[PDB]
């Protein structure tokens, strides 16, 4: 039912061109703005704004209820990235670079500290454990038949 | 702990390193120290099943808990008097691994004022 | 507003309770504090603890091995 | 896994301290608890961890279910903020939650008072990393803040749910 | 959700919902009652002075000053009611939410019993398909001359005629299932 | 002590009773919800058994079920170890189960 | 749990709510009087009035649908269809 | 006020 | 072996001899009693492997496919008894009667001794699928794909053809049993490491490696439902069956010569797997998901250990089930839908209720969930690779992570989440669809109960 | 029908909506939202609630428990 | 703003109808036409496992395998009927 001149073509390159697949995608011929030719196969697809459907409006009755998408529109080139589920792209009321900054640094430090740490031990005053025999030799699954230089432990 | 300051801060010459606590000779000031004493056989632990860890030098207060604790099975609260025991017997030994740690501090003390009074 | 249901709703009001609802409460509680307070009495050694440390700074020399120097 | 146990206590016990959700804040202090279980574990103190397991079970389940009263009761409020004096009008659960509160802060002969403080002590006398130890101790503190962020905002406070009350 | 959005926003809409955004984004930092009905009399004054400023560009710049001063001072956790998208509630139900186009593919086993349902159900499916001509009709009778065109639609206008493209805003699955 | 063997084994059949019920037409006839929760409060019971005999004695058992396959030098075989951190944590979280699936029948009511 | 609504304790609360706004005369308030040319409330109590509403009824007028709460009425109709209410 | 629920048809 | 045989070829004369009405029931109803018989191969009893006669046997690896291949005739001629029930009653009688030669052919061939009885059989199966795929198939494109699935195929098996006439030369016969007790060791040199790659080129191409996997994508595609099933349950695994009784001879290269495979194998499963993650056309994720699968089992039939080996019978066989349940309820939402699409069709377990359910259990089946033979095989696969390198668990379990993600995927995008609005509203299920389906499960269930059945040759 | 309480009954005097009216009305401001949100503190949940009362509800009989069972 | 005179009219009249379809939605009476245990399944489980246990299980080896007994200084062996030696006493 889709005519070839309906479905996606190649790079417009002279502006009469640019013009008529803005027709095809539904989209103002001012707002497409063609996916850079490099030849990696994108062609005439329209560049739409990298935004996630996270932040498409959520009181508007979308065609689309999920995908937030409504009949028409150009879909966007990864909407299998950006849609609810996968990917957000949607502001944050912190900055983020500041996100990254602080959670490493807050790892860094931690890690770090965490290595003070091994550094300085936190250690009673106590001595060493004392096990009976000579430190369980046999039972701690020693040799039988080879006895062991005793370790002896001595009172106070 | 304050006694970590003692080594961490000032100075560590004089501080025990706790893997190495026995640092000195056994008899080091010692005529003729006893040795210390096992009670219970090494057959009598592996007849009750003791965890290698539990087969301290208090195995014997334990053995008499574990005793008392099938005995008087429905019963799980009038064990009592052997536990204090068997706790005793640990905090008593507790209380040797610390003498034990605060003879060698003192000892390596010993080495340093010895040592430096001899320079 | 069907009779049927088992309380009725208040608007702006404190609503009402029944009285099995008060008194399971404070019977939960009530235990809490009486299991609390028994244990304490018959079993005080949550804080204290029934052995105490030893003054790692009172042994004499002679207890320890610390050969007088020479 | 002493360390990341470590790290874990503190991290999620600081992240419920300003989460403004009744069963996240719960569900952060699930991981806070075995974030001590792992620290046994990694104090090589196996059977304690076992039993920190089973007394967890107890506690953490009844706060749950707690709120679960709290929000079916409410016109399925999940927000700690519209949320408050439960305590009078519904003292059974507001009874259950504290019971439950008190035994997540390690309340002195209650479940979490066997096992948790025995975990506690076991900290303060092993060899361990000095980061650890501070931070297991301060989580433990967080443990009662954020417990008692919960019986502030959501049962001892003027009530701020919606008008009409069932 | 209902009615259809607008091309582009006034100076007064955009002011006018950030005295919602901001007074709800002080409730989540204010939260008992108290601090709040006071915290919040004191913003309206903020939005009450520089009401009557007739410099639009004046006005345009205490906005975007407005809506800066705000995004750093939000609240991460707002309070966002329980149904509402982005809710905790949000799209619970709609597992529930069955389109109703689904009534008719069911055995005549199972429509045998539910009787009357189906025979207030047939009625009005006999006026959906009674109207739509008298609808697209009236769409199309009334697309005023091409130009600016929004989604809203027309009214009835007539005595037994429905609302145009009536069937989905009526026949909606019911909220809770 | 079979009683115990056969204990470890009887939890899981009488769990699992609810869900071939489910399976079956008879579900519709009696009540789910009740049923399932009698079933998880009997299991604890069961639990509660063996949980007493380690007590008494504190000794584990090792119940090989069936084999499932030789594979040459690795035998592979169903085998439920009943060793204290299993017996106890059975007991517990059946008690929890048994609270919750009360819980979940007020709850849920009306799904 | 609690009681569905009706298309007269929707409206009893709407009135309720707004008797209670200082502004709001609490004896000219009539459901079919407009808040900002009828009864003299300015645009930003509009908005306080709708989120009393939204704080009344526990849920959130769209900003879109709720640019139009003018009537007292209005916000008894929507509230109820949004929430289903056929009385 | 029973309301009738629509279900996908649960015959097949 | 010939009554798994003679009576499958009298099916061609019930196909055409009985009823247009009755034509259905005789077929479908006869084959699954044919399928009845060929359970009787699986009675071994003792060690000696069953040579039924000198063309014809049957040993631990060809039995728990021979009856996989009997089994799907069954089915193939029920997925496909309404697409092709808008036919003129002679075009159905040829679809009929092509789907029953495919595993007559496919019977024969894992059922062979002599090797090149498997390279006629094996080559010949191409004649009745590419029928199946360009003649009945709905797309535009499948003159193209036809031509794909032809010449990868034939490119390869040219080469087999001169190395098996090559072998015979240097050995003297075929015949798999003597070539097995007979001294056949290739010396390593630059010619011996062409043969190998000669007689393991072909059945690797037909096994979608990741270079050559283009053709399985393309093909499965436009392919009907039957030719689909036929495709990934029995065709790919012609390859691996061939690579199995191949490698009995070139016995010394492939310690050396198979690392260039390998590691295209363990990469290339992490990059099919992950394509999977962002691919529009579910039938297309479902043959990716059949490349990645299908690389394991040609690092396991490289690695060559004990444990590999039945690993990759085990895992063949449960993923021919699995791809085909997969497979056959991506076409009845394509035959409801009319589009491939997966982004469409959103929320159907609100609509379809149990088709849901046997959605679920295919993607557990797809995942590795352990109490199935899916995850048994993975897992011994991974441990021998990981005997084989044990870096090897890096690679091998980036895939698992990106499998557990794309199969839930198909569940989340496909069977929840809203509804979709209103597509051509969607008729309830039929009870063949769901019965197609519960026939790959069912015995999926049974098999995991015993799973020594399909375990292969080396254990 | 359900009833609702007559709005007068509400006013903001003896709550703490009271004081934060009186300093709002230094500033010249007055909030006029006040009475809706005057039931919070209006009556039943007027009294304020204080953070030992609730960890020690039930403490009264709690000990009173305790006393009997140590006497037996 | 406030609503368009010609968007009143359209949720005038369409809310209107939605009201008419709930209530139809709305069931009338008869309109659903639909044309001690406990031992039950825990003891008639029990026999079944018994039955399996006591003569599959226990008869196979290595089926049912036990840590072995506890036995203490001064507890006497059943089976043997050895008494175990008593321990050196407590000093202490
Ligand atoms: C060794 C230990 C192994 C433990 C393994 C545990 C693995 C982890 C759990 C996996 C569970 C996966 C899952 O989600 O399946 C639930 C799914 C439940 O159905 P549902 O999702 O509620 O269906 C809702 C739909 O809307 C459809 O609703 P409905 O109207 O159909 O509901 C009525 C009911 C009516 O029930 C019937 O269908 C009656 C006929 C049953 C089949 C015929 C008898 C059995 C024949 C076997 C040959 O339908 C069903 O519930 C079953 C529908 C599918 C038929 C096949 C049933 C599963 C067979 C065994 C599957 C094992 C797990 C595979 C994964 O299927 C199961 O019940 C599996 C139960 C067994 C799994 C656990 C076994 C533990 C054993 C210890
Ligand atoms: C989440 C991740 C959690 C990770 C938790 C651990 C993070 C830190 C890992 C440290 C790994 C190395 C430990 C030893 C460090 C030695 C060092 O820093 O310098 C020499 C150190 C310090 O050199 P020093 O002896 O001259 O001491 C210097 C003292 N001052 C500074 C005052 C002059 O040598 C030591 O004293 C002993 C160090 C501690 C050894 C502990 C061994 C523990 C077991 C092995 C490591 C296990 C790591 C697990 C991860
Ligand atoms: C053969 C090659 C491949 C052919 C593929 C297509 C064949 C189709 C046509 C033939 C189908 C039947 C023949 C093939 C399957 C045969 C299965 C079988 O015979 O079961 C044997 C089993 C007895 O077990 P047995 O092996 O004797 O005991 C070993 C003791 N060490 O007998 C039984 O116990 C029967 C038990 C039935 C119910 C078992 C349910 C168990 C479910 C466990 C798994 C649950 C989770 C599954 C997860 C799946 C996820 C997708
Ligand atoms: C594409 C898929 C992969 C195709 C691989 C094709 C490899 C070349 C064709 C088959 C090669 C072969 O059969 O290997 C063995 C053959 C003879 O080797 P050998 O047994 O040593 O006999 C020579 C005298 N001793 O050695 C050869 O036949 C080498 C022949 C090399 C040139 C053949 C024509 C190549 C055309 C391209
Ligand atoms: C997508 C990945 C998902 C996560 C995968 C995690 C497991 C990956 C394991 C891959 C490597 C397996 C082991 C390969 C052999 C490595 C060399 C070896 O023989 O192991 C011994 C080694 C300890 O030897 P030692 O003398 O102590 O010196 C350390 C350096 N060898 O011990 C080793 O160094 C073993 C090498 C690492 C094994 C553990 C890896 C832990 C990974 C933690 C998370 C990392 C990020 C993910
Ligand atoms: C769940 C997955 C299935 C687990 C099934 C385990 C038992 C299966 C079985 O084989 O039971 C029937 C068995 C048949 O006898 P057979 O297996 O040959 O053993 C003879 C030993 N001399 O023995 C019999 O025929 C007698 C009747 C036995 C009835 C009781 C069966 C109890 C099964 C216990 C399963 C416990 C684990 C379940 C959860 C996992
Ligand atoms: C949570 C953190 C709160 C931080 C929020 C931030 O402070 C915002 C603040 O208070 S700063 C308010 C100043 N905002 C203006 O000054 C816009 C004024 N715009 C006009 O005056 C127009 O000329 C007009 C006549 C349309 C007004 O009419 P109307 O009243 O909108 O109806």
């Amino acid at each position: 039912h889709m005519t070839k001149d309906m479905l996606p073509g190649s790079y417009p390159r002279t502006p009469e061109e640019r013009a008529a697949a803005a027709k095809k995608y539904n989209m103002r011929v001012e707002d497409y703005e063609p996916y850079p030719d490099d030849g990696m196969g994108y062609g005439d697809y329209p560049m739409l704004p990298n935004r996630s459907q996270h932040e498409r409006d959520p009181w508007y009755q979308w065609d689309h209820s999920e995908l937030r998408m409504n009949w028409g529109e150009p879909i966007h080139w990864d909407l299998d990235m950006y849609i609810r589920n996968r990917v957000d792209t949607s502001p944050t009321p912190v900055s983020w670079d500041v996100m990254c900054k602080h959670l490493f640094g807050f790892v860094a430090f931690m890690v770090f500290m965490f290595w003070v740490g091994h550094v300085f031990p936190s250690y009673q005053p106590v001595g060493p454990k004392q096990y009976p025999y000579n430190n369980l030799y046999l039972e701690r699954g020693g040799d039988p038949t080879k006895e062991p230089e005793p370790v002896v432990h001595y009172d106070i | 702990g304050a006694h970590l300051t003692r080594r961490y801060l000032w100075d560590a010459s004089v501080e025990p390193d706790p893997e190495k606590i026995p640092s000195f000779p056994p008899d080091l000031g010692f005529p003729e120290r006893k040795e210390r004493v096992m009670v219970a056989t090494q057959q009598e632990m592996m007849d009750a099943q003791l965890t290698l860890q539990q087969r301290d030098y208090c195995a014997h207060y334990l053995i008499r808990l574990l005793k008392c604790k099938r005995d008087s099975f429905p019963n799980f609260l009038a064990c009592k008097h052997e536990q204090h025991d068997w706790d005793y017997c640990e905090h008593l030994d507790y209380v040797k691994r610390m003498k034990e740690f605060e003879r060698e501090r003192r000892l390596l003390q010993r080495k340093k004022r010895r040592a430096l009074k001899e320079a | 507003a069907g009779g049927g249901v088992h309380i009725q709703p208040r608007y702006r009001e404190f609503p009402q309770l029944t009285r099995s609802q008060v008194i399971q409460g404070e019977f939960l509680s009530s235990l809490m504090w009486f299991w609390i307070l028994w244990r304490f009495w018959h079993d005080s050694d949550a804080v204290l603890g029934h052995f105490s440390y030893p003054d790692p700074s009172q042994w004499t020399d002679e207890e320890l091995g610390i050969p007088p120097d020479d | 896994m002493l360390c990341l146990g470590a790290l874990t206590t503190l991290f999620t016990a600081i992240c419920a301290l300003t989460q403004n959700d009744i069963k996240k804040i719960i569900a952060f202090s699930t991981s806070s608890q075995l974030g001590l279980m792992m620290v046994t574990l990694g104090m090589n103190q196996p059977h304690l961890a076992f039993l920190h397991i089973c007394t967890h079970a107890f506690f953490k389940a009844m706060l749950f279910m707690c709120s679960g009263s709290i929000i079916h009761s409410l016109a399925d409020e999940q927000d700690i903020r519209k949320m408050g004096n439960i305590t009078k009008i519904m003292p059974f659960t507001s009874s259950c939650l504290v019971i439950g509160s008190l035994a997540l802060t390690g309340m002195p002969f209650l479940t979490g008072f066997y096992s948790k403080d025995l975990i506690i002590e076991a900290i303060n006398t092993c060899n361990t990393n000095a980061w650890a130890l501070l931070i297991t101790l301060i989580a433990t503190s967080m443990t009662a803040m954020y417990s008692m962020r919960i019986i502030y905002f959501v049962t001892m406070t003027k009530p701020r749910f919606p008008p009409l009350i069932s | 959700a209902f009615c259809a959005p607008p091309a582009y926003l006034t100076h007064q809409q955009k002011v006018l919902r950030l005295y919602k955004r901001a007074l709800r984004h002080l409730e989540s930092w204010c939260i008992h009652r108290d601090k709040y009905r006071y915290f919040a009399c004191l913003m309206r004054a903020r939005f009450e002075e520089h009401k009557n400023e007739k410099d639009m560009m004046r006005a345009t710049q205490l906005l975007r000053e407005a809506e800066e001063e705000f995004w750093q001072n939000q609240h991460p956790q707002p309070y966002i009611f329980p149904d509402s998208p982005g809710g905790t509630s949000f799209e619970r139900y709609e597992c529930y939410k069955v389109p109703e186009w689904c009534l008719d593919y069911w055995h005549p086993s199972e429509k045998a019993m539910y009787p009357d349902y189906f025979s207030k159900r047939e009625q009005w499916k006999k006026l959906r398909m009674e109207s739509w001509d008298r609808e697209v009709k009236q769409l199309q009778e009334e697309t005023s001359p091409d130009g600016i065109m929004t989604e809203a639609l027309p009214p009835a206008r007539r005595e037994g005629d429905l609302p145009p493209l009536w069937w989905h805003i009526v026949t909606r699955p019911r909220e809770r299932p | 002590m079979n009683i115990f063997t056969t204990s470890i084994l009887l939890i899981f059949i009488l769990l699992l009773s609810p869900i071939l019920i489910s399976m079956s037409n008879l579900i519709k006839h009696i009540n789910f919800p009740l049923y399932t929760t009698t079933s998880i409060k009997f299991s604890f019971i069961i639990s509660l058994l063996p949980l007493l005999m380690f007590f008494h004695n504190n000794m584990e058992y090792m119940i090989t079920t069936w084999h499932w396959v030789t594979m040459n030098s690795m035998e592979l075989k169903m085998s439920f170890k009943t060793d204290f951190f299993s017996i106890l944590f059975t007991s517990v979280a059946l008690f929890v189960t048994w609270s919750i699936m009360q819980f979940s029948s007020w709850y849920m009511h009306s799904d | 749990d609690a009681p569905p609504l009706t298309l007269d304790g929707i409206k009893d609360r709407v009135l309720y709510v707004l008797k209670l706004y200082d502004k709001i005369d609490p004896e000219k308030l009539s459901v079919n009087s407009h808040f900002m040319k009828d009864l003299g409330l300015d645009s930003l109590d509009q908005v306080e009035i709708i989120m009393a509403m939204e704080d009344e009824f526990g849920f959130e007028i769209p900003d879109i649908d709720a640019e139009k709460l003018m009537c007292p009425q209005e916000i008894v109709d929507y509230i109820a269809d949004k929430k289903d209410v056929y009385e | 006020k029973r309301l009738f629920v629509v279900k996908p048809s649960l015959y097949y | 072996m010939l009554k798994i045989i003679l009576p499958s070829l009298m099916l061609l004369p019930l196909t055409w001899l009985s009823s247009p009405k009755k034509t259905w029931t005789n077929v479908t109803s006869y084959s699954f009693l044919i399928s009845l018989t060929s359970l009787t191969l699986l009675w071994q009893t003792d060690e000696n492997y069953k040579n039924f006669s000198n063309m014809f046997s049957s040993d631990p690896l060809s039995t728990p496919l021979i009856i996989l291949t009997a089994w799907l005739l069954p089915l193939m001629l029920m997925a496909s008894q309404n697409h092709l029930k808008k036919d003129n009653n002679v075009l159905q009688k040829l679809y009929i009667s092509m789907l029953i030669s495919l595993q007559i052919l496919l019977i024969m061939t894992f059922s062979a001794t002599e090797l090149i009885m498997f390279y006629i059989l094996f080559e010949a199966t191409l004649i009745p699928t590419l029928i199946i795929i360009t003649r009945w198939g709905n797309q535009t494109e499948r003159l193209n794909a036809g031509i794909y699935f032809l010449f990868y195929t034939l490119i390869g098996s040219i080469p087999l053809l001169i190395a098996l006439i090559l072998i015979q030369n240097h050995v003297g016969t075929l015949n798999l049993m003597i070539l097995s007790f007979t001294t056949h060791t290739l010396d390593a040199s630059w010619s011996n490491n062409l043969l190998w790659l000669a007689c393991m080129m072909a059945f690797l191409i037909k096994m979608p490696l990741y270079g050559v996997h283009l053709w399985l994508p393309k093909a499965h595609v436009e392919a009907p439902i039957a030719g689909s099933m036929i495709l990934a349950a029995i065709l790919l695994k012609l390859g691996s069956y061939g690579m199995i009784r191949i490698s009995i001879i070139l016995d010394p290269l492939t310690k050396y010569m198979a690392y260039p495979f390998i590691l295209l194998s363990l990469w290339g499963m992490i990059m099919t797997s992950s394509i999977c993650l962002r691919q529009t056309d579910l039938k297309s994720l479902i043959a990716y998901s059949s490349v990645s699968h299908m690389a394991l089992v040609i690092a396991s039939i490289m690695i060559q250990t004990p444990w590999s080996f039945m690993g990759a019978t085990m895992l063949m066989i449960a993923h021919g089930l699995t791809s085909s349940l997969l497979f056959c309820l991506a076409n009845s939402n394509y035959e409801r839908i009319h589009s491939r699409t997966m982004i469409m069709a959103r929320g159907l377990q609100m609509v379809f209720p149990l088709m849901a359910t046997w959605w679920l259990m295919a993607s557990l089946a797809n995942l590795a969930l352990p109490p199935s033979i899916n995850l048994m095989g993975e897992l011994f696969i991974t441990m021998s690779l990981f005997s084989w390198s044990n870096f090897t668990i890096i690679l091998m379990g980036i895939n698992i992570i990106i499998t557990g993600m794309y199969s839930m995927y198909m569940i989340i995008t496909t069977q929840r989440g809203k509804l979709t609005n209103h597509m051509i509203n969607l008729q309830p299920s039929h009870t063949r669809e769901l019965t197609l389906m519960a026939l790959h499960m069912i015995p999926l269930i049974l098999l995991t109960t015993s799973p020594k059945l399909i375990t292969g040759l080396t254990m | 029908k359900m009833e609702l309480p007559d709005y007068r009954q509400w006013k903001i005097e003896g709550t703490p909506l009271e004081t934060v009216q009186k300093k709002l009305a230094a500033r010249g401001l007055r909030d006029p939202w006040a009475r809706n949100e005057a039931w919070r503190y209006m009556g039943g949940f007027a009294g304020n609630i204080t953070f030992p009362s609730v960890i020690l509800k039930g403490f009264k009989w709690g000990f009173a428990a305790f006393v009997v069972a140590l006497g037996a | 703003s406030g609503y368009t005179p010609d968007e009143k009219l359209r949720l005038q009249q369409l809310r209107e109808l939605r009201r008419r379809w709930l209530k139809d939605q709305e069931l009338s009476p008869r309109e659903p036409v639909l044309p001690l245990f406990a031992v039950s399944h825990v003891l008639i489980p029990m026999w079944f496992v018994h039955y399996y246990v006591k003569y599959h299980m226990a008869t196979k080896p290595y089926t049912i395998v036990s840590s072995k007994p506890r036995i203490f200084p001064g507890d006497t062996i059943l089976e043997t009927g050895e008494v175990i030696p008593p321990m050196r006493d407590f000093p202490d």
